[PDB]
């Protein structure tokens, strides 16, 4: 349940995100897999290389899903309704992993947003991504 | 942990540039702030009720130091966590009643925290390591666990 | 989300424990802490000897719960809104714990009901606790 | 892992009487009906539209019998479970792309199946020991994923 404060700060964080979004997604895609190498069993046909376009791209796809998962904070089951379709019985990414990249997003935003990274904001940004996380893997059964 | 050679210099010498009392106890900080389930084992240390009053809490700095003190010297034992964190194991459990669960929570936020402190020089290899490191601690004050 | 076929299976398998959820209750839980004893620092103030009767009083409770959400197959969050009250703010248990326990849930019912534990119903039965497992963590935050 | 020999005769007693012919089967079989989501790794075995579908085929239960035997293989080296399942575990990976969490709902699956065929023999503290030992080589199955 996000709180009016969380939304708040949410907004306010990637507010700042702005433009680097898409090289942030990026930056933790990198992350997750290096960190939590089993993450790349549903990436076989990426080149998973550093710097690899398959990454970048699919980091830009991530973050602006991100995006509009911040300006629909209010109505996120409705905005990502194509989102878990696509994981619940597409992709069939197992829940555990959206735990990971989850870490991973507020790694990257905590080494790149110092004065923003709040105890405060790190708990909204916790509860959103777990929000979301939620929203994409509850079409699963 | 299973932890390269050149993993193992990584994780050694960014460690070397913490601030022990600094890192410690905002690690532990943010573990109260960001999971407030936690903190139903530190009703002792009074007010908890607000980020700032979290953040704030002397004895909750104070306990900080005391965790990070206790990793710090594990560190130096990345071949015998199990051995480390027997003694410390036994405690969580039979004494503290803590679910294995929380180490795993802290592990993240130290990691959130060293992010948050080195920038740039916490690198995506260099964060594959720690990661490792906060994995094997928590796994081996489990161990003892019954 | 239960399916009708969903429900009656678990209708029919419930129905046929019938009378020994107590005891099954009970018996769950000692597979539970005998297979994974972190779960035991949950109940600190246990006597968890064999045959405990702080155990089997504890057991009753719990199949109790079930046969009730299984009454209100249709209503759960809401039939359970008290007991959800309960683990997110005064217990706090970790979520993991609940499908350790709906495995035991599922183990021992397979070693009560032979002719009724089939696929279908295995299958079944892993949806409910599932759900049952998800109101009582809805309010974790 | 941490098998006691009471647990390690416990476990090997059982394991005298099952059918690994037919309790692959039941347990991949079940798998497969349980968590359909495992069913994507076998879209060519065919028909596995309906529980009989599954259960029934006879690809489904060749497939069963192969896996139940690797693991029967595992039960007689314990304790080098991890090197056991060394070149199972890299084809797991390089291979089939199986993500490792599959393995410990097999081994779940399993612990109903011995459950649903040896009733009351099946007792908690032999569940305890079958516990450690799908752990322990679902672990083992991970260990080269990278
Ligand atoms: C924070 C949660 C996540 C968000 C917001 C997210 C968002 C997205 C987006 C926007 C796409 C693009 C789909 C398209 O190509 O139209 C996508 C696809 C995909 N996602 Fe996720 N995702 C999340 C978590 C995960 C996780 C944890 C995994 C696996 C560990 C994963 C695996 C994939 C894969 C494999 C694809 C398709 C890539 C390709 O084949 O090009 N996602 N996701
Ligand atoms: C691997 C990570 C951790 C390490 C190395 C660690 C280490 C320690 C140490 C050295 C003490 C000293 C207390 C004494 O000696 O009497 C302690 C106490 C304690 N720890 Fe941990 N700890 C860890 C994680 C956690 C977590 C995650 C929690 C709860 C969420 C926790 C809860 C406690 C509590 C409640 C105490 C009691 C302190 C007191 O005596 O006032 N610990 N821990
Ligand atoms: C199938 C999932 C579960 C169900 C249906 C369930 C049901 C219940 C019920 C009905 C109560 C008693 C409330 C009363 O006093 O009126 C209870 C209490 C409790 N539950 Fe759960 N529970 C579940 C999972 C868990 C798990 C997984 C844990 C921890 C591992 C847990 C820990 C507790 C504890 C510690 C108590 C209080 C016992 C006492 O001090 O008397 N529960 N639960
Ligand atoms: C501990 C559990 C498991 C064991 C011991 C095991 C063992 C095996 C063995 C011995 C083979 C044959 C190797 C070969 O073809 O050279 C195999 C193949 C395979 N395994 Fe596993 N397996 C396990 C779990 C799983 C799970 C859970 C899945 C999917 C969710 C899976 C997916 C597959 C697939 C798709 C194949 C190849 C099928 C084919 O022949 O086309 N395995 N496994």
């Amino acid at each position: 349940m996000l709180s009016p404060a969380d939304k708040t700060n949410v907004k306010a964080a990637w507010g700042k995100v702005g433009a680097h979004a898409g090289e942030y997604g990026a930056e933790a895609l990198e992350r997750m897999f290096l960190s939590f190498p089993t993450t790349k069993t549903y990436f076989p046909h990426f080149d998973l290389s550093h710097g690899s376009a398959q990454v970048k791209g699919h980091g830009k796809k991530v973050a602006d899903a991100l995006t509009n998962a911040v300006a629909h904070v209010d109505d996120m089951p409705n905005a990502l309704s194509a989102l878990s379709d696509l994981h619940a019985h597409k992709l069939r990414v197992d829940p555990v992993n959206f735990k990971l990249l989850s870490h991973c997003l507020l790694v990257t935003l905590a080494a790149h947003l110092p004065a923003e990274f709040t105890p405060a904001v790190h708990a909204s940004l916790d509860k959103f991504l777990a929000s979301v996380s939620t929203v994409l893997t509850s079409k699963f059964r | 942990v299973h932890l390269t050679p050149e993993e193992k210099s990584a994780v050694t010498a960014l460690w070397g540039k913490v601030n022990v009392d600094e890192v410690g106890g905002e690690a532990l900080g943010r573990l109260l702030v960001v999971y407030p389930w936690t903190q139903r084992f530190f009703e002792s240390f009074g007010d908890l009720s607000t980020p700032d009053a979290v953040m704030g809490n002397p004895k909750v700095k104070a306990h900080g130091k005391k965790v990070l003190g206790a990793f710090s010297d594990g560190l130096a034992h990345l071949d015998n966590l199990k051995g480390t964190f027997a003694t410390l194991s036994e405690l969580h459990c039979d004494k503290l009643h803590v679910d294995p669960e929380n180490f795993r929570l802290l592990g993240n936020v130290l990691v959130c925290v060293l992010a948050h402190h080195f920038g740039k020089e916490f690198t995506p290899p260099v964060q594959a390591a720690y990661q490792k490191v906060v994995a094997g601690v928590a796994n081996a004050l489990a161990h003892k666990y019954h």
